[PDB]
DNA sequence: CAGGATGTATATATCTGACACGTGCCTGGAGACTAGGGAGTAATCCCCTTGGCGGTTAAAACGCGGGGGACAGCGCGTACGTGCGTTTAAGCGGTGCTAGAGCTGTCTACGACCAATTGAGCGGCCTCGGCACCGGGATTCTCCAGGATGTTTACGT
DNA sequence: ACGTAAACATCCTGGAGAATCCCGGTGCCGAGGCCGCTCAATTGGTCGTAGACAGCTCTAGCACCGCTTAAACGCACGTACGCGCTGTCCCCCGCGTTTTAACCGCCAAGGGGATTACTCCCTAGTCTCCAGGCACGTGTCAGATATATACATCCTG
């Protein structure tokens, strides 16, 4: 399963998986700190999970910087 | 007659400001001021068009609100508010 | 014998015995149907319902105890379902939905 | 003194107490609320009425309308409202 | 003295036409020009008073549709101003010109 | 002009052409 | 969570929100200006 | 048997009227006939609702003819009514 | 019994039928009754449109010296006028085609 | 048997063709994958109004007939399919 | 050595030659699987006439044509030739579709 | 800045034949000829709403002037979209072949039309209070320019 | 190589309007009770639409196999894109100052609408006949393909 992130980021992840693990990802990757992050499918709280979201594999997610 | 300025100067450059500040765009051109009552005449033709007709056709010599607004609701832009 | 009204017995506020009336009167077809206008009141009041209790929320939100044309401006106008249905639809005196593109507004 | 004129106003206050009970509205807002229900039974009888003229069917039945609601509002709106009207026409059913 | 700088008065317009719901066309004006464009189509005709109100409120939803789309135009290719062919082009894309 | 055989005068002489706007 | 006090249940709950869809500001610049960002950040 | 109602004989019939030395393909008269229906659709639906306005329960020359003014656009619509009109102030000439 | 029978089309110096007007409007439910004349104005309008519609056709064809009229001469036909594409503005037409035309800036200059 | 991957059906080619005839010269890479989605709402809306007259018709199959006529709801009706 | 054709004047050949022709540009094959699959969520195990998958067609080329149309004026618009994909959203948007 | 060559188009003449065009048959739909009765047509009147009049007077329009931010033009670097040659995955077509399901004729029966009764749900008519407007003060909230602390050259050696 | 100073560069901040909070007086208009009446619910009949059911057949889906064809891939390459720099210039934001929109009141009356009597045009219904739809049968005169050439672009001194 992936998704992409817009920069344009590539991230691995899980249907369960949160919004927060996700937010990390970027931080292991492009070294952005998750707080500095506010995601774009409606703003996606970190608590709330992927499949909460409706997201799948391939699915559209926007990075804009804090 | 009401034929000297076509009483379209009334629709000044001050109002047209105020139309688009509320459509929400931050700065306007001087060239705008003409386009837009060219636009607002053409509009107001298509729909009083309609409404006169509307009139003509009951026997009635006088516009009614319920013309106006079947007029606008015929040309695809329901209004609600005045009857309907 | 004692009469309920068809309403009451359908459990609905709207008026079913007067949507039946527009309904044969309105010249839609030769015939119309039993369940018809049951099912025509029972769809409008749901819709109104809606609609309403988004305004509602919107008055709350602005601080009012009584509904204003603004008010159902801004509930259908917020909602995306509502806004398609009544894409072609000019509400009285409901002003628009306050917003700015992200280019007008300052960087920081 | 005559020529009653007939509205929804009454059955939206109705509906708006059943929600809202401690909310009003106003006359402007009370005549758009009429006209929005003017205008969507309107819209829903006449695609009925074209929807029976469809198969040559000269009865528009419960089956005619709730096709023509599934087929007017958008997204789940449409899905809520049919599952709403068919619960009424249950009771029609139910009570005799 | 002070001075705002050129462009920040025009948010607070923005804001404050957006917020509020009056109609910004002075009324008397927009009658007598409804009264001078329906005296062509026939003569000797009498207007309702909430004929002419409901002519102008939805004229001026029309307009303010209008320059949001033109707005739009304006930004799309990259500025701020919007101009005539921003018009133009919005019309001839919603079907209304051509 | 226009008309033809048993369509004389009415129709439309002069008809209108589309614009079709350049940007 | 709508609930509605006479309306219970029912209804629809959790509407979609307008998109309102924006104009080309999408917050995208150069590689360089978001490599100069990954070190501020 | 199992009979379809078309506007193809007339259609063929004005074409030669106005083109007597031409053909039409199978297609363009469907579209023709296509058109010639939706045409009939929009401006009978008109007229309904000319006659559903001043509580008037029939249908006459007067609102169709308007129906036809307020849907044809232009120099069309001054066109066709006045056609229209021919045919009614010579239909009652002849009975 | 009574006379020869002749159609109302004859009577309005139509050959569309005005009887199969009559009778679609009493059937389409468009009004409780439907008067005399309506159907006469209903055919006198749809005879004028389509031959218009026609006349244009065949003239697009005729340019295109080609005799018989296929759907691409109707398109040709129609949106070439302002006034009948204004009428069909929401209307696509099966093997239409679109209107041969390029924008002036996409042109190569001098 | 269910489908999948047959959006990719409309191939690059196809798409160009269609943009030249739309009137186009130069084409961006990435139009061809919105104007796929493009092609998926807009066939989406309509075969969901189509689907709904055929199940209303009490019938099993989608006619020619339905499809022109949600076609025509959407504003955007169809000649020359018998309407 | 070997005859090249410049870029840019080989499109107008190409855009004269598709507009002046009327005949269906997608594969009638991959346009009927495709409608096929995206009918089979709304109902399953559907079926459909020859001339519903060929109105379809008609349908799609027409409305995809006519939105290249609006969306070449969005990117002369901005001054260039090529077209972006931003292009045909603001052409959908100013539309109403994606209001 | 004028000559040459090319793969693009223009035309001509053949087949070649699906196919609009006559042509019967006849049948369902249209026309002719009666009564029957409401829907529309005239005439009257009654509010009454619409238009037009004349003083404030203050809000909004109008004109003027400095200037700064945006528009527009030109230039440079590149990456990406196009034109072209070579497979190749698959469209297209041609022909059996089956069975689901679309049409269509029949019987029936059940749901809808309609008519006379009866009552109550809803429309209009006052009526009172309270919710929203408005006035102004004090209060924070935004926004401006300005002195102030970092920063990487750009000069030097 | 290598010192310090220098214009930019931007967090920090004082102070001048702008938008809020709150408090209070006040109308004007929602919410509600009241009388009534016209219209919806009851009950009964009748009757014809639409469920079902059964059969016939249309064609939709499925397959197989050749062929040939657009698609996919790669690969030079140029050229349009996008950023940047610069130079006007023309909307901006205020500051006076002119104008007239809005208000309030008064008046005259045009006609919108409701009432009442009339009449005649549309409908229902029978009966009869014929125009249009369907199935035949075309003879074609409209659609390809095999060639003959002009020529717009990309080379040339």
């Amino acid at each position: 399963m992936q998704i992409f992130v817009k920069k344009t980021i590539t991230l691995e992840v899980e249907p369960s998986d949160t919004i927060e693990n996700v937010k990390a990802k970027i931080q292991d990757k492009e070294g952005i700190p998750p707080d500095q992050q506010r995601l774009i499918f409606k703003q996606l709280e970190d608590g709330r999970t992927l499949s909460d979201y409706n997201i799948q594999k391939e699915s559209t997610l926007h990075l804009v910087l804090r | 007659r009401k034929v000297l300025r076509d009483n379209i100067q009334g629709i000044t450059k001050p109002a047209i400001r105020r139309l688009a500040r509320r459509g929400g765009v931050k700065r306007i051109s001087g060239l705008i001021y003409e386009e837009t009552r060219g636009v607002l005449k053409v509009f107001l033709e298509n729909v009083i068009r309609d409404a006169v007709t509307y009139t003509e056709h009951a026997k009635r010599k006088t516009v009614t609100a319920m013309d106006v607004v079947y007029a606008l609701k015929r040309q695809g832009r329901t209004l609600y508010g005045f009857g309907g | 014998a004692k009469a309920k009204t068809r309403s009451s017995r359908a459990g609905l506020q709207f008026p079913v015995g007067r949507v039946h009336r527009l309904l044969r009167k309105g010249n839609y077809a030769e015939r119309v149907g039993a369940g018809a206008p049951v099912y025509l009141a029972a769809v409008l009041e749901y819709l109104t319902a809606e609609i309403l209790e988004l305004a509602g929320n919107a008055a709350r939100d602005n601080k009012k105890t009584r509904i204003i044309p603004r008010h159902l401006q801004l509930a259908v106008r917020n909602d995306e379902e509502l806004n398609k249905l009544l894409g072609r639809v000019t509400i009285a005196q409901g002003g628009v939905l306050p917003n700015i593109q992200s280019v007008l507004l300052p960087k920081c | 003194r005559k020529t009653r004129k007939e509205s929804y106003a009454i059955y939206v206050y109705k509906v708006l107490k059943q929600v809202h009970p401690d909310t009003g509205i106003s006359s402007k807002a009370m005549s758009i609320m009429n006209s929005f229900v003017n205008d969507v039974f309107e819209r829903i009888a006449g695609e009925a009425s074209r929807l029976a003229h469809y198969n040559k069917r000269s009865t528009i039945t419960s089956r005619e309308i709730q096709t023509a609601v599934r087929l007017l509002l958008p997204g789940e709106l449409a899905k809520h409202a049919v599952s709403e009207g068919t619960k009424a026409v249950t009771k029609y059913t139910s009570a005799k | 003295p002070h001075r705002y700088r050129p462009g920040t008065v025009a948010l607070r317009e923005i804001r404050r036409y957006q917020k509020s719901t009056e109609l910004l066309i002075r009324k008397l004006p927009f009658q007598r020009l409804v009264r001078e464009i329906a005296q062509d189509f026939k003569t000797d005709l009498r207007f309702q008073r909430s004929a002419v109100m409901a002519l102008q409120e939805a004229s001026e939803a029309y307009l303010v549709a209008l320059f949001e789309d033109t707005n739009l135009c304006a930004i799309h290719a990259k500025r701020v101003t919007i101009m005539p062919k921003d018009i133009q082009l919005a019309r001839r894309i919603r079907g209304e010109r051509a | 002009l226009r008309g033809g055989l048993g369509w004389e005068s009415s129709l439309r002489q002069r008809p209108m052409p589309r614009l079709t706007f350049q940007a | 969570l709508r609930g509605g006090l006479g309306w219970e249940s029912s209804l629809r709950q959790r509407p979609m929100p307008r998109l309102t869809f924006q104009a080309g500001d999408p917050y995208y610049i150069s590689k360089r200006k978001r490599d100069e960002w990954l070190a501020r950040w």
